[PDB]
């Protein structure tokens, strides 16, 4: 991870979480479970969607492209024509793979950055009312019930 | 009471490569590379393609005897030649600027074939029935091109002929013709009487003179002589005049062309089939929304950008760490 | 934000700050106001300047480029020539837009990273002598006067 | 006492797009795309362009009667043809390797026109005054090209002529000439006496023979005959020899070319104007430092790289969050 | 630095460290010295190695590419052929320099990110048992001997 | 007790540029740009290159008298022409489709030269010993091409000759020949008797007729006449027939070609040398693993992608801050 979060200080993922890419677990007296953070997950979905669309936009559509014939005394232009076809073919294959290769890295870092930020956000919300256990978990001091957990999620919580 | 912050994970097996690491399993991804086709030659714009089959453009335009099947076709979505399109010029000779004509046909979506010089009325003073050869057989008997007329002398006389045509088809008219070259001066006389004949063709922009070149050449399809083929695109309103004292293989049928961009000629052994598509390749039709495809570089219609890639998967989700 | 600072834990910008991109506000007894952090702002200006110049450098100058004529029997090379012109035209348009598109993202992240670092720097300077209020503000404990604020800025401050 | 860490913001409305988000307002940005021109054809290197106006390269070099305006021009920064450059070969015929000649002229910044074969002294034995035609009129009267001389028989005699020229201009010399083709053998005799004439042209590297091709062709500008135009670039020190027994349209004026890279021919309706620029396009001149422009792909001089883009703005400042 | 670590809050490098790119110094009673963090250094070496190889992979090998001649009446195709050679030449030179230019930035940030993460990792390991001096140093409270230092390195340490 | 976290540093002076900062010293880097060669022309695949030296392809194939050195060479790794490869067609004339032939030779790795028409047995009725000229000297005496035979009349008689060759070399056969053009009809008669001769060449696909073009042209190497050179690639099993009543410069030696992709012709003044390489350029051989090189765009074999770059160094280590 570029931001140390995913596969970093938060070792693994939750097959349990199933409403988004980023979320909370929570283990209150009333019970446990998982909850996805819409705010986060959506902004990510929008960004990634906009990214894929932007990539596709940059690539043009292939229209009618057929060969040409050349007689036995036109080997030079036959080759020139061939050099041009292979030429652009190699350029675009290069552009397509290189673009995808590089954006995949950026996308993964993007997610890593998002997890990281969600943590820091939650962290500065709880401040003293809990301690950093590790693996991205906060152990409360003032027993946080179900509606208390929810307050942390929607960023309302608020309690010095 | 505890509250943890984590991320999604699932049973996905999707993998993508990155600058720093190869084969990284992801939770979600989209394949951008199309690699499937139906292995069939379908129609575009609801119009069937012209399957030349055993014939090639030359055989089609000249009217090689083995291409009668194509006689009634006059509109197509694209032209198809096969690895067995060998029936072209049955009579040995050079087809001038042939590739160019092929290039011209690439933007022709249809034409109106017509008898520019009716056989039974355009040549009162020349014979119009002995123009056949064993090199261009039909039903075992000697024959000739359906769209040209091999004129020879009449009763030991070949008067200077002069025939003109004015184009009012309101569009380009493709006119084809030939110049015959007997192997000996004896044959030159048997066929055209005049020892020193010439063929002359002209329009507002075309102007060329031809001279018989008598000589025995290695036999091809039994012929030691040769027959050269020519063509020109007569513009709307222009006039083409043919003048000859022998050796002229006169035009019989010509074509008023209709341009209609977005078409071409392709070589394929894929079978034509009752089917539709917006994208066609020599291997078969593509039906995809993907930005790329690695089926074939030659394409007709609306298609994905061809590319040499084997895989092109873009990661959407995140690194999948199920840790089960 | 990729670094959670700009439009992140520091919600907005200061139309008030007008000497740089990054700066401090400060509200001492003696008075308030804004002050830009030269060190930061300059290193950013240098970097961005070097970035724009580097982009322009990669693009070449267009010299004399005129068409060619072809007669009625050279439609194949007329098209080959056309295929080459459109070919490189599409390649360079692609390169120019894609480069700009991608660097704009990098530039914004760059600024985000700079704000973030300026904060952390200031933070580790004050340590215990103040608390993190939020929105990138530090509330002092030992009443920091005008020349005290300045010490934080020029990184001299120094006081366990 | 409090100390906060923040970032700039202002009244900027500038916007840029990014991979993840479109239309992002920024505090500072630079436009890299130039999209303005003065809609005028200016001079480069302080030299005016050659405006062919109603004439085209053919009319200019051959000296079509309607191009006298161009006669005194011998240096230019670039050549300009318009949508109405129709005056070329007033006498119907084929101009061989015409496109090639145009390509050649693209690297010629000037020349020294000279009378290679003075009209009043180079042809003692042939008539030099009856070479006019209604196809090339001037002031309503029949005329002819200013740079060629249509030679015809003198007192029913057309002796074999032989004229040579040795090039000491120390540079390439463009020599142009023509070969006339009467519509009938009668005219062939009225003009040149000899029924079977020929024209021969040769140098150290050029060698070609021409034969009259008599035949009536669709009339163009009243002519059923044709006149073909030829040219060659005689190298320094080389010699060109013309030999003919009729049908030769002899060179009168020729051009010693001066190469000077960085020029060309453009088609434009933009008006020439008393103005200067370092960059010229068919639509008008560009005056910019920007790396790009979307004015026109065809360019002359020092210009920004053409691109199909509509917008190319690079963000320099940061996301603008004034939150007013 | 994009992550504020290298040439940031950890001002300089250690010519003394010579077993990796990232490491610890340590000044215990028993003695001083330097020690490289394998885990870190190796993952970096693997990534950079994979990066360089990936770059080289994207560039193709140049096979037999020789000129063509044209006669005095083929200046148009001679130029078309020339326009194509220069065309792809400029495209690939652009691609090669731009790729290298951009990855050099990414590589440096990568290292910066790694140093940064190594710190935060060590930091959350020590927690209360030491204080953050600055320059990436932790001053212990409970005298950490040689085998104690080692425990911090291999991430075993473990002591609330 | 203290524990610090730091990073490597050393005495490296390596520098790299980045988007934001130029000239950044790094601890480790790899140079991707190869810029060294041995300035020598070596052999590839263990085969020496064909050094034409003072001759050019024309001189080599026709057998110019100054190229006897090349006579015994029949296989090569690549062909080399120099800035002084001037010995080509010693007898002034046009070499038709010469560039095309050069292009053809670019994929020929070797051939089997053979006497297609033995000199002492193929022309019983024509003289085979007077075919020399001062334009193609050897040892100060008049001579001629080694691979062609200039046939002239025998005892004031030049009968219609007819010679054919059937190709069983199981591969393409390159056949070259010429057509001579005397400066005067007198010479036409001294050399070939027949005033109106013609040369005819044909195969299954080739068919062309030639006519003497008599005329005095500027002298080149003392010749006012001209000699045009032609060639064709006869396919396996096909037959080529030569028929002439004069002016034919008959084939003497021909070449059975062996294709072998991955070769070409280069122009260089670099010296051939007893050495091996997998990559060759006109300046010298490259021996590198680097992905790039800025030695030369023209290359033969396995080489690094050419690029205009001066420097291409990729950073591997980190920013070097020794702070000594
Ligand atoms: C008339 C013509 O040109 N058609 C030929 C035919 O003669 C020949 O027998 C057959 C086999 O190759 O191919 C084509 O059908
Ligand atoms: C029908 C006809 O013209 N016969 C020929 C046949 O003799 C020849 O073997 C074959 C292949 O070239 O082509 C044609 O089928
Ligand atoms: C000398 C010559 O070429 N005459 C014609 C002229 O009659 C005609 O009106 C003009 C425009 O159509 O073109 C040419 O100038
Ligand atoms: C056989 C032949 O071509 N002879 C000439 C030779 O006399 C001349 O010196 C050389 C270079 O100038 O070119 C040719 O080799
Ligand atoms: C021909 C040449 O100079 N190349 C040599 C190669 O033969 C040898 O195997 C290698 C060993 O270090 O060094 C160079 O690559
Ligand atoms: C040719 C074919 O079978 N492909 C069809 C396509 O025509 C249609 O547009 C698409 C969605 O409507 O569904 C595909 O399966
Ligand atoms: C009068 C004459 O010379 N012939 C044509 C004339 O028909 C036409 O109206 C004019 C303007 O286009 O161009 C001339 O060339
Ligand atoms: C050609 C033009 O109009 N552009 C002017 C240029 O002439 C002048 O030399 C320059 C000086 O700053 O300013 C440009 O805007
Ligand atoms: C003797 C001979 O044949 N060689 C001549 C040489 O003397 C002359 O200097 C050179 C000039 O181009 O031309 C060569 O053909």
């Amino acid at each position: 991870g570029l931001f140390g979060a995913i596969a970093g200080f938060i070792e693994g993922g939750w097959t349990g979480l199933i409403d988004g890419w980023y979320g909370y677990h929570h283990q209150n007296e009333q019970g446990s479970g998982y909850a996805a953070d819409q705010k986060s997950t959506q902004n990510a979905i929008d960004g990634i969607t906009n990214k894929v669309n932007s990539v596709i936009e940059k690539m043009n559509t292939q229209f009618t492209a057929v060969g040409k014939e050349f007689n036995k005394l036109e080997k030079r232009i036959e080759n020139l024509n061939n050099k041009v076809d292979d030429g652009f073919l190699d350029i675009w294959t290069y552009n397509a793979e290189l673009l995808v290769l590089l954006e995949n890295e950026r996308t993964l870092d993007f997610h890593d950055s998002n997890v990281k930020n969600l943590y820091e956000k939650v962290r500065s919300q709880l401040k003293n009312n809990a301690k950093e256990i590790g693996n991205g978990c906060f152990e409360f001091y003032h027993k946080c019930d179900n509606e208390c957990m929810e307050s942390v999620r929607n960023g309302t919580y608020d309690y010095p | 009471d505890t509250l943890c912050i984590g991320y999604h994970a699932n049973n996905s097996t999707d993998t993508v490569d990155t600058v720093l690491e190869k084969n990284v399993t992801v939770t979600h991804s989209v394949n951008l590379l199309e690699d499937s086709h139906n292995g069939k030659l379908c129609r575009l714009g609801g119009i069937a393609p012209l399957q030349l089959g055993k014939c090639n453009i030359a055989g089609w335009l000249l009217g090689n005897p083995e291409c009668d099947l194509l006689l009634t076709v006059s509109s197509w979505s694209y032209i198809v030649e096969t690895p067995n399109s060998d029936n072209g010029t049955c009579y040995p000779g050079d087809f001038i600027d042939y590739e160019e004509l092929r290039e011209q046909l690439s933007s022709v979506s249809s034409f109106e074939r017509f008898e520019i010089f009716p056989k039974t009325s355009s040549w009162p003073n020349h014979n119009t029935n002995k123009g056949v050869t064993a090199a261009c057989p039909y039903a075992g008997a000697s024959s000739f091109y359906r769209n040209l007329l091999w004129l020879v002398k009449k009763g030991n006389s070949y008067p200077k002929l002069s025939k003109s045509y004015v184009n009012n088809k309101g569009k380009e008219v493709l006119v084809l013709w030939g110049v015959h070259h007997p192997p000996t001066s004896t044959d030159q006389q048997n066929l055209y009487q005049n020892a020193d004949a010439y063929v002359s063709v002209g329009s507002s922009k075309y102007n060329r003179r031809f001279t018989p070149e008598i000589a025995a050449r290695p036999k091809v399809r039994g012929q030691a002589g040769r027959m050269n083929y020519y063509w020109t695109l007569l513009e709307p309103g222009d006039t083409i005049t043919f003048e000859a004292t022998g050796n002229l293989v006169a035009p019989r049928y010509a074509f008023a062309l209709n341009r209609g961009s977005g078409s071409g000629i392709i070589i394929s052994n894929a079978p034509v089939h009752d089917c539709n598509t917006k994208c066609q390749t020599p291997h078969g039709a593509i039906n995809s929304s993907l930005p790329f495809q690695n089926i074939h570089p030659v394409t007709i219609g609306e298609c994905p950008k061809y590319v040499k890639s084997t895989k092109l998967r873009m990661a959407t989700g995140l690194r999948n760490i199920p840790a089960r």
